[PDB]
RNA sequence: CAGUCAAGCGUUCAUAGCGACAUUGCUUUUUGAUUCUUCGAUGUCGGCUCUUCCUAUCAUACCGAAGCAGAAUUCGGUAAGCGUUGGAUUGUUCACCCACUAAUAGGGAACGUGAGCUGGGUUUAGACCGUCGUGAGACAGGUUAGUUUUACCCUACUGAUGAAUGUUACCGCAAUAGUAAUUGAACUUAGUACGAGAGGAACAGUUCAUUCGGAUAAUUGGUUUUUGCGGCUGUCUGAUCAGGCAUUGCCGCGAAGCUACCAUCCGCUGGAUUAUGGCUGAACGCCUCUAAGUCAGAAUCCAUGCUAGAACGCGGUGAUUUC
RNA sequence: UCUUAAGGUAGCCAAAUGCCUCGUCAUCUAAUUAGUGACGCGCAUGAAUGGAUUAACGAGAUUCCCACUGUCCCUAUCUAC
RNA sequence: UGAACAGCCUCUAGUUGAUAGAAUAAUGUAGAUAAGGGAAGUCGGCAAAAUAGAUCCGUAACUUCGGGAUAAGGAUUGGC
């Protein structure tokens, strides 16, 4: 087995746990989390949220 | 005049009454089928039901698809602490069915078992089987013939055992006590042999083993009184309906001039004994051992007991079971595991199985991370952890 | 399925019942899939007919080209956009639910097919597969 | 609806299958006929819902016959165990089409069912047309609009308690009643058998699905008064901080719990039998499945198993009050 | 040719008038006893017993399409009383 | 606040009345939300939803030339 990566958050994902989705262009994402694709569907920007790993790295935390 | 359109029946009847039990422990109504080439062992066993979580294997039919392929599972986990074994009771058979002739206890009880024989315990004499132990505290005065007439007579034995509700993480201090029948060797044996486990533990590594199929018996969730709609399955009648869509329209006809039995009717959902059968073992586990949740192929040293416990159970420091999808019953609950009544090969039950993986992360929420080592990991220090 | 059932197929959570109309992949001219139909159907009472992936159905044309129109035709789905789940667990759904022209054999009537697939229906429908650009 | 008979059809041949002319019966699901009950009122079509029953069996199980090579089909038997759809138009019953289907069989229960719905239709009063009528007015002729009441009683039903058995607690038995699992596809057998060719099987085996059921909530989804976190508008609290009101103010997230063929898991094997085919076997010195005896045999029947446990069915066991 | 006081003219239709009738043709539909457009030996259309249209208006009757949706597949959950 | 003696909050004045207490089963009444599909439901889209203010843009047939027309249909809107 492996282990993932959400697009958004930037977490494992064990295997069963959270959702997927493929949008038209065949890019596959996945979700640890509803939390996650709901954002996601609001076309929201992970490096302007705050708890993100995206943010986190782009403010240079945890270094 | 007739149905215009045909329908099949809304439920099940043989499953009726559908009425609360008798008691929060499941009579097991039927054991399986005593041979006497085999060794003397039990047929039965008794646990609690903690909960659900979910894994990963590699199935092998030959000619699935997922053939030789990943998958991902719902078992359910039992916490299995060793019966104490204390007496066994003998059956003679009779026209009029099996009748016990005799109930030899043990010398010796725990507090637990005759606080299940009393109910308001904290006010009380604790005066029970005292005189049983005078019977006792000499050679056999009044046990020896008790046991040699059980030898005589008797075609069925079936050994009084208790479990260990101090051991559980529960809140109940009163035992659970039952019987099992004995599928092995003959009678003397039978009883020589439970006279030897008198006041003795007993465990799930006898009992069964891996790859085992098993029947699953228990009191199902009480959903109190309940409408047709969801007691049955029966079509929610439309918007405009002066009094009630939750219902049945029409309960009979004219003739016979009383409402039939089959008929839809509300009332109880829920605590109803229910004996579900064929549920693979996917691992036994032990109590006095680490790593319980850790297999071959992780090999992270990790108990079965998520991050912040089970919910409404807690740990599961004792033996334990790990069983292939669900089973009737909820948390904090007793449960009647046994042996099946039919060699059932089938290409499924026996079916070799071994793990690759075991969600032991939180489910009170939705939890990212199986170990505390890994949050920290993950996210870095914190500002409680100075 | 059953005549073009190269081998079987595992249950997918059903979401495109009669009435659903799906959009149209492929090069045949078509623009929409009004479904009206499923093959190996089941019959209960008032219950909708529900197609999934892989399952054949029997579609007609809505919008399009007028020498579809006005006619049934086979019709295999190749998106659901209906949260479904693999034997590993993995919940996965598309955005759109779309759809092939086919012959009752299976064989697409049209060339090719704009966009991705699934799997089950590459595994299942061959010619899909011959005429896919990318599957998951 | 089913029989008797059999001129004829069926290449030849009455009976594989049909079966005119004639004839004997059955059913009450039509429609008449009658007017026994009912006019100090039995709520009146259909649909929806929901159960149950019959079989004159559409499909499925096992079988027999064929003008049955195979496939497909037709006839017939035990069989009502199990299932018999979604839609278009119509108030519709009915009909007709579309499509799937294993198959889309017919009927009954006060033409089941209105203190269960609805009120399209019919079936008051308003109104329009046509025809009839001098006219008021008439028309199972057409159209439109038109109040659908009450259960708190008894019974039945579902669930739930419960006196009395010397008391109380625990473990059990198991009378009786109920009962459930259903069908299809794919690969393989095998492009084999069979068939001149065309085409084209089957049993076993495996994986899957349909329908129904019983549980469960790890996962996913839903739900959110956790009024838990954050934010937003208006306004009030001098401003801030923090908060009230906005019939839960609104939004996003949202655990727990509940829940979903929208998710998952499970859904037993033995005996006696029918039809049918048979074994030995006479009557009838042969022969014959039958008469005595006897074998295998089905979705049947009964048990296994599963559900409740007789509250007036029972058993085993423990402890049984003192100043 | 019989007969009438004279024999329905313009125009309109299976229309709220048309039994037969689910009229025939077309269209809308996968499918339409519906809807619309045409046809007219119209049982029984029709001219201030007003005919044929008619913009706008209608808590009018009717059909279809877009959107939308717990009406529905198929139900579930929550709140106050 | 805002186009507004709308709706919502407040000041003065007035009330704090309407049997109450405990729990929160069904069925209801009133209010709501629901994945995928989208009227397949039904006599019939009944009910409910969706749209909604303002500015800008654009605007069909038909017409009694007056209208239709907010046609349709699209964009934008905060704070400092």
């Amino acid at each position: 087995m492996k282990v993932e990566i959400d697009s958004f958050s930037g977490a494992k994902i064990y295997p069963g746990r959270g959702t997927l989705f493929v949008r038209g262009d065949s890019k596959i994402f996945r979700f640890q989390n509803s939390k996650s694709a709901s954002l996601f569907k609001q076309r929201k920007n992970p490096r302007r949220i705050a708890w993100t790993v995206l943010f986190r790295k782009h403010h240079k935390k945890g270094i | 005049s007739h149905r215009k359109y045909e329908a099949p029946r809304h439920g099940h009847l043989g499953f009726l009454p559908r009425k609360r039990a008798a008691s929060i422990r499941a009579r097991v109504k039927a054991f399986p089928k005593d041979d006497r080439s085999k060794p003397v062992a039990l047929t039965s066993f008794l646990g609690y039901k903690a909960g659900m979580t979910t894994i990963v294997r590699d199935l092998d039919r030959p000619g699935s698809k997922f053939h030789k392929r990943e998958v991902v599972e719902a078992v359910t986990v039992v916490d299995t602490p060793p019966v104490v074994v204390v007496g066994v009771v003998g059956y003679v058979e009779t026209p009029r069915g099996l009748r016990s002739l005799t109930t030899v206890w043990a010398e010796h009880l725990s507090d637990e078992v005759k606080r299940r024989f009393y109910k308001n315990w904290y006010k009380s004499k604790k005066k029970a089987f005292t005189k049983y132990s005078a019977k006792y505290a000499q050679d056999g005065a009044g046990i020896e013939r008790e046991l040699a007439r059980i030898k005589k007579y008797a075609s069925v034995v079936r050994v009084l055992v208790h479990t260990q509700i101090r051991k559980t993480p529960l809140a109940q201090k009163k035992a659970h006590l039952a019987e099992i029948q004995l599928n092995g060797g003959s009678i003397s044996e039978k009883v020589d042999w439970a006279r030897e486990h008198f006041e003795k533990t007993v465990a799930v590594d006898s009992v069964f083993e891996q790859n085992e199929m098993i029947d699953a018996i228990a009191v199902t969730k009480g959903h109190g009184f309940e409408g047709v709609t969801h007691r049955w399955g029966t079509k929610k009648l439309p918007r405009k309906t002066h009094r009630g869509l939750r219902k049945v329209a029409c309960i009979g006809a004219w003739h016979p001039a009383h409402v039939m039995w089959s008929v839809a009717r509300a009332g109880q959902r829920g605590y109803h004994s229910r004996t579900s059968i064929n549920h693979k073992i996917y691992r036994v586990g032990k109590g006095d051992d680490e790593a319980n949740g850790a297999t071959s192929f992780d090999r992270t040293k990790k108990t079965i007991t998520p991050m912040g416990g089970f919910v409404h159970y807690g740990e599961i420091k004792n033996d334990f079971i790990m069983v292939k999808g669900c089973i009737p019953g909820n948390r904090k609950r007793i449960v009647t595991l046994r042996k099946s009544l039919y060699t059932n090969t089938s290409r499924k039950a026996l079916e070799e199985v071994s793990l690759k993986w075991i969600d032991t992360a939180s489910k009170f929420g939705k939890g990212r991370f199986q170990t505390p080592a890994e949050k920290h990991a993950f996210m870095g220090t914190l500002k409680k952890d100075l | 399925s059953g005549n073009g059932a190269q081998g079987t197929k595992f249950r997918i959570s059903l979401g495109l019942p009669v009435g659903a109309i799906m959009n149209c992949a492929d090069n045949s001219g078509a623009r929409n899939l009004y479904i009206i139909a499923v093959k190996g159907s089941g019959s209960r009472l008032n219950r909708l007919p529900a197609a999934s992936l892989g399952d054949m159905v029997m579609a007609t044309v809505k919008k399009g080209k007028p020498e579809l129109r006005k006619k049934v035709m086979p019709a295999i789905v190749v998106r659901q956009a209906k949260s479904w789940r693999r034997r590993d667990g993995v919940f996965l759904y598309f955005e759109d639910n779309a759809g092939v022209i086919a012959n009752p054999k299976g064989e697409m009537k049209g060339s090719a097919i704009t966009g991705p697939v699934g799997k089950e229906c590459a595994d299942l429908w061959p010619r899909v597969a011959s005429n896919s650009g990318v599957v998951v």
